[PDB]
């Protein structure tokens, strides 16, 4: 009772049920370094302007 | 300071929009009006300086220098308009523009509260000064004189720029008021030895210090009269004014770093006074006279005493008017005989009796006849250097003797004796020439009645 698969059958992506648990860290990754502390707040005008030498603005 | 900066700028539209025949009348009149209003800067207080804004302030040191600067502009216009008569009209207006722009840089230089704003304006005065010398000088050597003036100054200034920026980095500010309170002592080290040199060499070259003075006789002999007037009266005092301010942050290292420069000044003043006895060129004699006088100012600033600072402040003002007068007097002779050779035209008191009075008065102030402010300044310095070391009175005494010898030698050679026979174009002194001389000597003699306003912050 063996039926030959059709053209395109064997290239199908299929789903398979397994009782094996999905690996947790397949790449064996170390812990990622923490991100740089985010800078947040309300953008206020620069205090006393540029403050370049004598400039007052 | 905007009540002085803005009207000074408005002199440029006035000159360019004036009728072709009124450029001198208009610029002279309105520059005199600006000079009048500069007296309002004498609202000085016993404890606090006059601080107008974050950019400009005026204490008792800068106030007299500002008034000298603004008084000099009308005098320079009067002194130039004769030899510029044949000049092209646009090139006459460009000449006046160079003088106005110099006044602008100067009054901002003397009132800048921040030292890096002072540096830029202090340097900016070079361009108009150099252009005046090299464009409107008369001789071939004016080109070499421009280069010596430019590169002597820059050799010293560029180290000063590095030192000031380094000082701002470490102290956090260059505001002169802030420096008074945040100043820390300077401790010995080769690193501080060169910080001290960088902070003081730019000003030493401007004074000039003996040894570093060679640019000055070159520049004077080649500059036009107006250039020589501002050079001697004000631009030399940028060195003195800068030193009087920066020495605040150089203590106590100034105790021993001063020695090589006091030695140069104390000995240099005798050397340059003696050079005057053998000068053949009248302008060169007056140039070398300035070196001798400014040597006293350098010594006074470096010994750092209340009496020496008062003396230096008076000497700078007194020298400014006297040396400017002497250059103007020699110029009036030159406009007649067209040579600076001192011995060429003799016995002029016979031909120009009233101009011989000006020659006498100018000489008497130059030798510091009491109670002129020339004597007040020179005497206060001598009192303080005597306490610094008693033996200095020997060198001070000799300089006073030699100063009298060359001052009266210049008077006797040009004004007395027999007139030169073949010189027959000595026309009577013009009103412009006599008014120019009197506008030098009268304010100089008037200041004797009230000398406290030129004695500086330590009065
Ligand atoms: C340039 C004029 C000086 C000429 C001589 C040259 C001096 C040396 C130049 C090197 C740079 C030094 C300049 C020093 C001043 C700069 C620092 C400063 O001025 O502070 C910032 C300034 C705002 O100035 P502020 O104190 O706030 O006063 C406001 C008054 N309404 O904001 C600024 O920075 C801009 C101010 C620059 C100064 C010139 C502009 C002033 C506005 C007048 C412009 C002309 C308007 C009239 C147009 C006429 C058209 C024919
Ligand atoms: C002349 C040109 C040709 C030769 C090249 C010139 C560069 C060589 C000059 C060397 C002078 C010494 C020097 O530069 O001092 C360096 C010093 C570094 O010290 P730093 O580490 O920053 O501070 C902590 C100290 N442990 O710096 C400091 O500590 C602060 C010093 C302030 C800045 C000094 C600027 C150098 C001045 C050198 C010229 C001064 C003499 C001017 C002569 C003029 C003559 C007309
Ligand atoms: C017109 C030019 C004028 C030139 C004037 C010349 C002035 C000469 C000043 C010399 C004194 C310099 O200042 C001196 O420098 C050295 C820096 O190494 C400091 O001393 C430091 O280095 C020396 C090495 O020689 C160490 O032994 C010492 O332990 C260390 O603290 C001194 O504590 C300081 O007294």
């Amino acid at each position: 009772g063996w039926v030959r698969p059709d053209l395109g059958d064997l290239s199908k992506v299929t789903k398979v049920k397994t009782d094996r648990p999905l690996p947790e860290n397949p790449y064996h990754s170390r812990a990622r370094p923490e991100p740089n502390p985010e800078v947040e707040g309300d953008l206020k005008p620069a205090r006393h302007g540029s403050r370049l030498f004598f400039w007052t603005m | 300071m905007l009540k002085y900066i803005i009207p000074t700028i408005m002199l440029m539209p006035l000159t360019w929009l004036s009728k072709n025949n009124m450029i001198w009348v208009n610029s002279t009149a309105h520059s005199l009006l600006i000079s009048f209003t500069s007296l309002l800067l004498m609202n000085q207080f016993g404890d606090n300086s006059l601080n107008f804004s974050l950019l400009f302030f005026s204490d008792s040191l800068s106030t007299p220098l500002l008034i000298l600067t603004m008084w000099l502009l009308p005098l320079m216009l009067m002194a130039s308009q004769h030899h510029l008569s044949k000049e092209n009209l646009t090139r006459k207006k460009l000449f006046i523009t160079m003088l106005i722009s110099l006044q602008l840089f100067l009054i901002m230089t003397f009132t800048a509260m921040e030292l890096i704003l002072f540096y830029i304006l202090f340097e900016a005065t070079l361009v108009p000064t150099l252009i005046i010398i090299t464009r409107w000088g008369n001789q071939t050597e004016r080109l070499n004189a421009g280069l010596y003036f430019l590169f002597y100054t820059l050799a010293g200034s560029l180290p000063l720029l590095v030192a000031l920026i380094y000082i701002q980095n470490t102290v956090g500010s260059l505001n002169f008021l802030m420096l008074q309170y945040w100043v820390q002592p300077v401790h010995n080290s080769w690193s501080n030895v060169f910080m001290w040199l960088a902070c003081m060499m730019a000003f030493m070259v401007k004074m000039p210090l003996y040894g570093l003075h060679l640019w000055l006789p070159k520049a004077h002999v080649e500059a036009p009269i107006a250039g020589s007037m501002v050079l001697a009266a004000v631009l030399l005092k940028l060195g003195g004014y800068g030193m009087l301010r920066i020495t605040l942050i150089l203590n106590p290292m100034t105790d021993f770093m001063a020695y090589p420069f006091i030695m140069l000044s104390l000995w240099g003043m005798i050397m340059t006074s003696s050079i005057c006895l053998r000068q053949t060129d009248l302008k060169s004699l007056i140039a070398y006279s300035s070196v001798s006088h400014m040597a006293l100012v350098i010594v006074a600033i470096l010994i750092q005493t209340p009496w020496s600072y008062m003396g230096a402040t008076a000497l700078m003002i007194a020298h400014g008017l006297t040396s400017s007068m002497l250059f103007c007097l020699a110029n009036s002779n030159y406009e007649r005989i067209h040579s600076r050779t001192m011995i060429l035209a003799r016995g002029l008191q016979t031909l120009l009796p009233l101009m011989a009075t000006w020659w006498l008065l100018a000489s008497l102030t130059n030798l510091a006849l009491p109670p002129t402010i020339n004597l007040i300044g020179e005497l206060f310095v001598v009192m303080s250097t005597f306490s610094w070391s008693n033996i200095t009175i020997i060198l001070m005494g000799v300089n006073m003797v030699i100063t009298a010898l060359y001052s009266l030698y210049m008077l006797i050679m040009t004004q007395r004796g027999k007139y030169t026979y073949h010189i027959n174009n000595i026309s009577p002194s013009f009103t412009r020439e006599n008014a120019l001389m009197s506008l030098h000597i009268l304010p100089l003699l008037l200041l004797t009645l009230n000398p406290k306003i030129i004695l500086g912050p330590l009065y």
